[PDB]
RNA sequence: GCAGUCAAGCGUUCAUAGCGACAUUGCUUUUUGAUUCUUCGAUGUCGGCUCUUCCUAUCAUACCGAAGCAGAAUUCGGUAAGCGUUGGAUUGUUCACCCACUAAUAGGGAACGUGAGCUGGGUUUAGACCGUCGUGAGACAGGUUAGUUUUACCCUACUGAUGAAUGUUACCGCAAUAGUAAUUGAACUUAGUACGAGAGGAACAGUUCAUUCGGAUAAUUGGUUUUUGCGGCUGUCUGAUCAGGCAUUGCCGCGAAGCUACCAUCCGCUGGAUUAUGGCUGAACGCCUCUAAGUCAGAAUCCAUGCUAGAACGCGGUGAUUUC
RNA sequence: GUGAACAGCCUCUAGUUGAUAGAAUAAUGUAGAUAAGGGAAGUCGGCAAAAUAGAUCCGUAACUUCGGGAUAAGGAUUGGC
């Protein structure tokens, strides 16, 4: 017949299929355009999502009814100890797309990455890379030939980095390895940079800075098998209805005589890949800085960790990125921060922030105190104690 | 919102869907206001239009002077009850739902407003500012 | 940035946090949480609820060093 | 411009009944009292002016 | 039902801005008839709920050409279905008809979409009242009230989920093909300006917000409570006390964690090619013409960028590869 | 025992402890509950659900066959010692 009343579809066809992602490490499907005039640097970074908290800052938006007033804002924090560089991989342009032609590895590989190449570490003879490592013995010659080849050919150079998971409260020991496109100028300069950085270490301040707009690439929280109502935001059917009501009443017309790809159905929910963009960096933390969670306006020596510590995560004892708002994925997940694909002029992006205050109270209840110092002050002396 | 509303308004939690009755908080003779429409509200199958603080509604007077009853007129929501959240981080709420009868341009029919008035409404409708005591 | 305080319980309310209630008169009451908030709606009297400041004050609990002497005076002669 | 009044506590303003012989009120008539706004005795950034008296001289 | 051709007329004058008689040529298959091919060893009526997709004869939104276009508003026409198209009162209704919001509240198809998807109000069995007709049993395309809505575990489709074999195993990647997404409004300002005798009265650039939609997220606030976590209460049972049992989780206030809400917060990209249309140069046709050759500018379109899958019979780089 | 009580709930005497079992706790169900702000806007229709409730005291309309309507309506109160 014809609908009756018009309404928009439930849910976005551009995020199909709604199946579980192929890996907890969401893929970077694109990197920034290359500007080979600038210095060589990474274009993304690995970290772990730890938690959120609240911020207060004064706003700067000439014209807003909130210009020059304080706002309070949710932000998230991602643990970010220096990534360590261990390979370069060199790609070439073909009429069938980008194809990698070599990979050169550092001579010494940390147990952390080595562990990544294995399914049962405890039993294994840990032989990974033990013949590659030899290639260095000899003067250096075949590793030069490779490095050399990459320079000769190669349209784009990526770096194999991995995270220092041990520098993180996680149990999980096996580190995360991944390719990061290098955008500083000249294919040769790029590989030189790469080669120079083997076994050597790279920190976030070398990649991100205050007020930058960055993207988060990560696998979404999982939910298992979801009915149609919650998964697609379909209307609940009425109370009166027999044989269940969190459903879709009509699964299709009679012709085409086939349930169609575009109707909502029960199925997996969450644990999807997502490339969320335009998240402002409101803080770039330093792990060797007491007074991490302190401010120009605050002053009190205290770190970003909440009282009792980040619920379900732990402590934060390294550099971190504090991103305004909230990000795909959950507490503990490997998450990739990426440079933005365009130069946003937004004004909203561009505004330069300065935190006045960072919340620091326990998130494990309705916290009343920032430091244990403050808590003793307000509360008095207790039956434990002095 | 709309006519005579100088200013924009930041979104605030919708408290009052159509059918809701708020206290009349002016001295017009009206005792309550029954909401039949919100101005500037959009469309989605099955959704009630619903007002908030400093929204202009279209109401009738269920209780009040007979010269005010049996007809539809503009009013402005001045107090809420559904809690909402300001950009200074605060979740706040009044003890009653209440608004004041008004003209399309936004002029009060009455001359006083009894009780407090949320600032977001005061900021929105100058003749409401005028007649307000305690704001927020 | 001001740290307001719980008009039921006496707690510090750091920014964006708990709720604010504007009563009939226009008396504003600020709560740190649903607890102070509910005890409040329940017409509970804070001086009878052991954990509140107000209750502690009235019952002279753990003050000790405030009612312990200080030292603040001078001597001129010009 | 509202004056602080020792003894209130409070970092806010309140309205008090005031009497003969008191701060922030000079009565117009015998046994007149006025309900008047007054500022708390606890310093905040809402003050235009702090009033201090030197007790010890510095270096 | 929709759309043309002729052009007598209408339109102050003026056929064709906008219309159009007498005639006349068509198109459509959500009208209704006409037919009786299929189905009477059965293809479950009407409406509404829900949900998808498609058509265009386009209501809104983008860009345009016309005007009996000064401005504002409106009317006519093109490219256009990318994207929207609602909340109520009465009625079983579809339809109708008012109220009200709105950018707009377009029209249609999909077995007059959609009952092992719902509902069961109407229609259409058996009870029953009335009116009309009948001697009567009974009838009525008249009114009224009450009247059981069955089955999926199969196949396919669809949604998600594993997985043998292409030496083994592991890590990092490519990208064919497929999907794809954002939408609309207001205020400030431009500006009481352009236009106008006046009454009136815009727009581009800039700013702040908002609607509808989408993807997440849980600092905060709120909801949930078998944290049976802490406290309280009734009845009884353990001789009292302590401390407990039982009352299908006995009851109550608070209640962390988790889940979760436009009831909460955050985020939703920018290049090219084009349509209509306005043009350049320019012959045909010594004049003239945006067009024939060649060519510029151009839209909510399109193709990319970007975003989601990743071919389980598409592929690359790399690690280690067993001997009693 | 509680209580108006052969009600409900708890207990003594007697009698049972029979009803396939284990591991998890997805969708959708069945049965049991709760929800901020609004309050029937849902729907043929308030269907379902919620609200009310004992007892003591106060107070109680139209209309009526004078018998009622009437727990009309509407209020207060209730433990322990
Ligand atoms: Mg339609
Ligand atoms: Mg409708
Ligand atoms: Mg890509
Ligand atoms: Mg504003
Ligand atoms: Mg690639
Ligand atoms: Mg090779
Ligand atoms: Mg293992
Ligand atoms: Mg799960
Ligand atoms: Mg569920
Ligand atoms: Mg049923
Ligand atoms: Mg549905
Ligand atoms: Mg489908
Ligand atoms: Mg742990
Ligand atoms: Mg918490
Ligand atoms: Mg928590
Ligand atoms: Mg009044
Ligand atoms: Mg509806
Ligand atoms: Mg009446
Ligand atoms: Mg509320
Ligand atoms: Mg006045
Ligand atoms: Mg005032
Ligand atoms: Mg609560
Ligand atoms: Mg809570
Ligand atoms: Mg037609
Ligand atoms: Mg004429
Ligand atoms: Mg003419
Ligand atoms: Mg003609
Ligand atoms: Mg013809
Ligand atoms: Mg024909
Ligand atoms: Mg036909
Ligand atoms: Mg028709
Ligand atoms: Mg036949
Ligand atoms: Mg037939
Ligand atoms: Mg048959
Ligand atoms: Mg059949
Ligand atoms: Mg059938
Ligand atoms: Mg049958
Ligand atoms: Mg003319
Ligand atoms: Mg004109
Ligand atoms: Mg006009
Ligand atoms: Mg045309
Ligand atoms: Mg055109
Ligand atoms: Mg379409
Ligand atoms: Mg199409
Ligand atoms: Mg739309
Ligand atoms: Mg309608
Ligand atoms: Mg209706
Ligand atoms: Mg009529
Ligand atoms: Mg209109
Ligand atoms: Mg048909
Ligand atoms: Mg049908
Ligand atoms: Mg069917
Ligand atoms: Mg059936
Ligand atoms: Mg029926
Ligand atoms: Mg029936
Ligand atoms: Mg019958
Ligand atoms: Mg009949
Ligand atoms: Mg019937
Ligand atoms: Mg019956
Ligand atoms: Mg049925
Ligand atoms: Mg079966
Ligand atoms: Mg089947
Ligand atoms: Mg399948
Ligand atoms: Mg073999
Ligand atoms: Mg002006
Ligand atoms: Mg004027
Ligand atoms: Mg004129
Ligand atoms: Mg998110
Ligand atoms: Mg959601
Ligand atoms: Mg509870
Ligand atoms: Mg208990
Ligand atoms: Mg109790
Ligand atoms: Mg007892
Ligand atoms: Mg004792
Ligand atoms: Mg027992
Ligand atoms: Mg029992
Ligand atoms: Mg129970
Ligand atoms: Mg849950
Ligand atoms: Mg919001
Ligand atoms: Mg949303
Ligand atoms: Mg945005
Ligand atoms: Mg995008
Ligand atoms: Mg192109
Ligand atoms: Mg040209
Ligand atoms: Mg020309
Ligand atoms: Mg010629
Ligand atoms: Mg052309
Ligand atoms: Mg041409
Ligand atoms: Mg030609
Ligand atoms: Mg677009
Ligand atoms: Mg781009
Ligand atoms: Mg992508
Ligand atoms: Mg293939
Ligand atoms: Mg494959
Ligand atoms: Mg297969
Ligand atoms: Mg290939
Ligand atoms: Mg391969
Ligand atoms: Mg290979
Ligand atoms: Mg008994
Ligand atoms: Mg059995
Ligand atoms: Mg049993
Ligand atoms: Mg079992
Ligand atoms: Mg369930
Ligand atoms: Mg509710
Ligand atoms: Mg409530
Ligand atoms: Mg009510
Ligand atoms: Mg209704
Ligand atoms: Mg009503
Ligand atoms: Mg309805
Ligand atoms: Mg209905
Ligand atoms: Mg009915
Ligand atoms: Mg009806
Ligand atoms: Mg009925
Ligand atoms: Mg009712
Ligand atoms: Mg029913
Ligand atoms: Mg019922
Ligand atoms: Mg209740
Ligand atoms: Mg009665
Ligand atoms: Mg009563
Ligand atoms: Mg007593």
């Amino acid at each position: 017949s014809h609908r009756k009343y018009e309404a928009p579809r439930h849910g976005h066809l551009g995020f199909l299929p709604r199946k579980r992602a192929a890996s907890i490490r969401a893929r970077v499907k694109a990197f920034p355009k290359d500007d080979r005039s600038k210095p060589v640097a990474l274009t993304s970074f690995l970290g772990y999502k730890a938690g959120m908290t609240t911020i207060v800052r004064d706003l700067d938006r000439p014209g807003s009814k909130f210009h020059k007033r304080e706002v309070v804002e949710a932000v998230t924090v991602v643990d970010t100890p220096p990534v360590v560089v261990v390979g370069v991989v060199g790609y070439v342009e073909t009429p069938r797309g980008l194809r990698s032609l070599t990979t050169v590895w550092a001579e010494h590989l940390s147990d952390e990455v080595k562990r990544r190449f294995y399914k049962n570490w405890y039993k294994s003879k840990k032989k990974a890379f033990t013949k590659y490592s030899a290639k260095y013995a000899q003067d250096g010659a075949g590793i030069e030939r490779e490095l050399a080849r990459i320079k000769k050919y190669a349209s784009v150079v990526r770096v194999l980095v991995h995270t220092q998971i041990r520098k993180t409260p996680l149990a999980q020991k096996k580190a995360h390895l991944a390719e990061i496109q290098l955008n500083g100028g000249s294919i040769s300069e790029k590989v030189d940079w790469a080669r120079e950085h083997f076994e050597k270490t790279v920190a976030v301040d070398s990649v991100f800075e205050q007020n930058e707009m960055i993207d988060a690439i990560a696998v979404t929280k999982g939910h298992g098998f979801e009915g149609v109502t919650h998964r697609w935001g379909t209307k609940k059917l009425p109370r009166k209805t027999h044989r269940g009501l969190r459903k879709v009443a009509c699964i299709g017309a009679w012709h085409p005589a086939h349930v169609m790809w575009s109707v909502a159905r029960a199925g997996q929910r969450g644990y999807h890949s997502r490339t969320s963009i335009n998240h402002k960096i409101y803080r770039v933390g330093k792990g060797d800085d007491e007074a991490n969670g302190a401010t120009s306006f605050d002053r009190t020596k205290k770190t970003i960790t909440p009282m009792g510590g980040f619920v379900h995560y732990g402590e934060i004892k390294n550099d971190f990125i504090m991103v305004k708002g909230c990000i795909p994925g959950n507490r503990k997940r490997i998450v990739t921060l990426r440079k933005s694909l365009y130069t946003n002029t937004s004004r909203k992006a561009l505004e330069e922030v300065s935190l006045k205050w960072i919340d620091t109270a326990s998130k494990f209840g309705k916290g009343r105190f920032q430091t244990p110092a403050e808590k003793h002050a307000f509360m008095g002396t207790l039956k434990k104690d002095l | 919102s709309g006519n005579g509303a100088q200013g924009t308004k930041f979104r605030i939690s919708l408290g009052l869907p159509v059918g809701a009755i708020m206290n009349c908080a002016d001295n017009s003779g009206a005792r309550n206001l029954y909401i039949i429409a919100v101005k500037g509200s959009g469309s989605r199958l099955n959704r009630l239009p619903a007002a908030s603080l400093g929204d202009m509604v279209m109401a009738t007077v269920k209780k009040g002077k007979p010269e005010l009853r049996k007809k539809v007129m503009p009013a402005i929501v001045v107090r809420q009850a559904k809690s909402w959240r300001r950009r200074d981080g605060v979740f706040l709420y009044f003890e009653d739902n209440a608004g004041v009868i008004a003209n399309p341009k936004g002029e009060m029919k009455g001359s006083a407003i009894t009780g407090p008035v949320g600032k977001e409404c005061a900021d929105l409708w100058p003749r409401v500012a005028s007649n307000s005591g305690v704001v927020v | 940035m001001k740290v307001e305080i719980d008009s039921f319980s006496g707690a510090k309310i750091y920014p964006g946090r708990g709720t604010l209630f504007v009563r009939g008169d226009s008396k504003i009451f600020r709560f740190q949480n649903s607890k102070s908030a509910s005890l409040f709606k329940q017409r509970k009297n804070p001086r009878r609820i052991a954990w509140t400041v107000l209750f502690r004050k009235h019952h002279k609990k753990g003050i000790t060093e405030e009612v312990a002497k200080k030292r603040s005076r001078k001597t001129v002669k010009a | 411009g509202f004056p602080m009044k020792q003894g209130v506590l409070l970092p806010t303003r309140i309205k008090l009944l005031l009497t003969k012989n008191v701060s922030c009120y000079r009565p117009r008539r015998d046994g007149e009292r006025k309900r008047k706004s007054v500022r708390g005795a606890i310093v905040g950034p809402d003050l235009a002016v702090l009033a201090l008296v030197i007790v010890k001289k510095g270096e």
